[PDB]
């Protein structure tokens, strides 16, 4: 769970 | 007229998705941050993997060099920016007082500063020194995408899913210029090497050369894929002047920066390519993509 970069996930606009 | 950049090698070792690769200054090394929370450092011109560096708590989304090729700085989901001496390996300071993910971050010229953006709306301007906080800039409403010094240092770019570019006196913490075209979120931005331009991403698939001085967009380029992510570009001045930046196509694409015609797409990559870096002596650039693929390329022209 600690394996994340917030440059690696699409933006989220909806 | 057109380079012939071709595939030379593939660096693999990441577990997960790639973030940002950077060539040091100096043109030995290349460094790549991934989600996997690690830094890997590479032969810049052989690809030949160095060493890995560690620390962080969560992935990181940005990693920069120091001028003189020694220091890191890196930004992570953890909140929190480390500085690292890339020959020991080891964390030297660790920055602290963003309140959300460090999205980006650069050191200045003298490389005596570091700035960072984040997603809590801020850019800090730190003391590489003492790895204390000198200023909080209000600078944005959203997510700050870029942070980029100038040439002597004396100003920061910023970029954000605002819409806005914002140019600030380093000293002052002033804000000089707020860019605004007829505002799509910019997911990227940098100075040109000469200092006169800024280059901004925003996701309607378009890239902009600004005059900043006069606020004024001069060039634009297009073609490729980006909607989702904050990929970098970059100005590649070795040999032809070109634009070349990442897609989400999973093209490296290179523009004619005069003309803003498309001279090459670089294919090979599985997924986005989420970041493109250019070699500071050589014509070589660097490229790196997302989960489904997770390597890095190293691409040679003659020109």
């Amino acid at each position: 769970g600690t394996c994340v970069a917030a440059r690696t996930r699409p933006v989220l606009s909806y | 007229v057109k380079p012939n950049y071709a595939l030379k090698f593939t660096l693999a070792g990441h577990t997960k998705a790639v973030s940002s690769v950077k060539f040091s200054p100096n043109g030995e090394w290349l460094a790549s941050s991934s989600a996997d929370k690690l830094i890997k450092i590479w032969g810049a011109y052989d690809g030949k993997f160095e060493k890995t560096i560690s620390g962080h708590k969560l992935g990181i989304s940005d990693v920069a060099w120091s001028s003189d090729s020694n220091l890191l700085v890196s930004a992570s989901d953890d909140k929190t920016l480390k500085i690292w001496d890339v020959s020991s390996g080891k964390c030297l300071k660790t920055l602290k007082g963003h309140s959300n993910y460090v999205f980006c971050c650069n050191f200045n010229p003298q490389s005596n500063l570091i700035v960072s953006g984040s997603f809590d709306e801020s850019v800090r301007i730190w003391d590489v020194k003492t790895g204390k906080c000198l200023k909080t800039l209000p600078a944005h409403s959203d997510p700050v995408s870029a942070v980029h010094f100038n040439r002597d240092g004396s100003l920061i770019v910023s970029s954000s899913y605002d819409g806005l570019c914002r140019i600030w006196d380093t000293a002052s913490g002033q804000c000089l210029k707020t860019l605004i075209d007829d505002n799509p979120p910019v997911s990227f931005v940098k100075f040109s090497p000469n200092g006169k331009y800024i280059l901004a991403a925003t996701l309607d698939n378009t890239l902009k050369l600004w005059d900043y001085s006069k606020g004024k967009c001069l060039k634009t380029y297009t073609g490729h894929k980006n909607e989702k992510y904050c990929i970098f570009a970059n100005f590649s001045v070795t040999g032809g002047k070109w634009i070349v930046s990442g897609s989400e196509d999973n093209l490296v694409y290179i523009w004619n920066l005069q003309t803003k015609e498309i001279v090459q797409k670089l294919q090979g990559h599985t997924d986005v390519v989420i970041s493109t870096a250019c070699h500071p002596t050589e014509n070589i650039i660097a490229s790196a993509a997302l989960e489904n693929d997770k390597t890095i390329k190293l691409w040679k022209s003659d020109c």
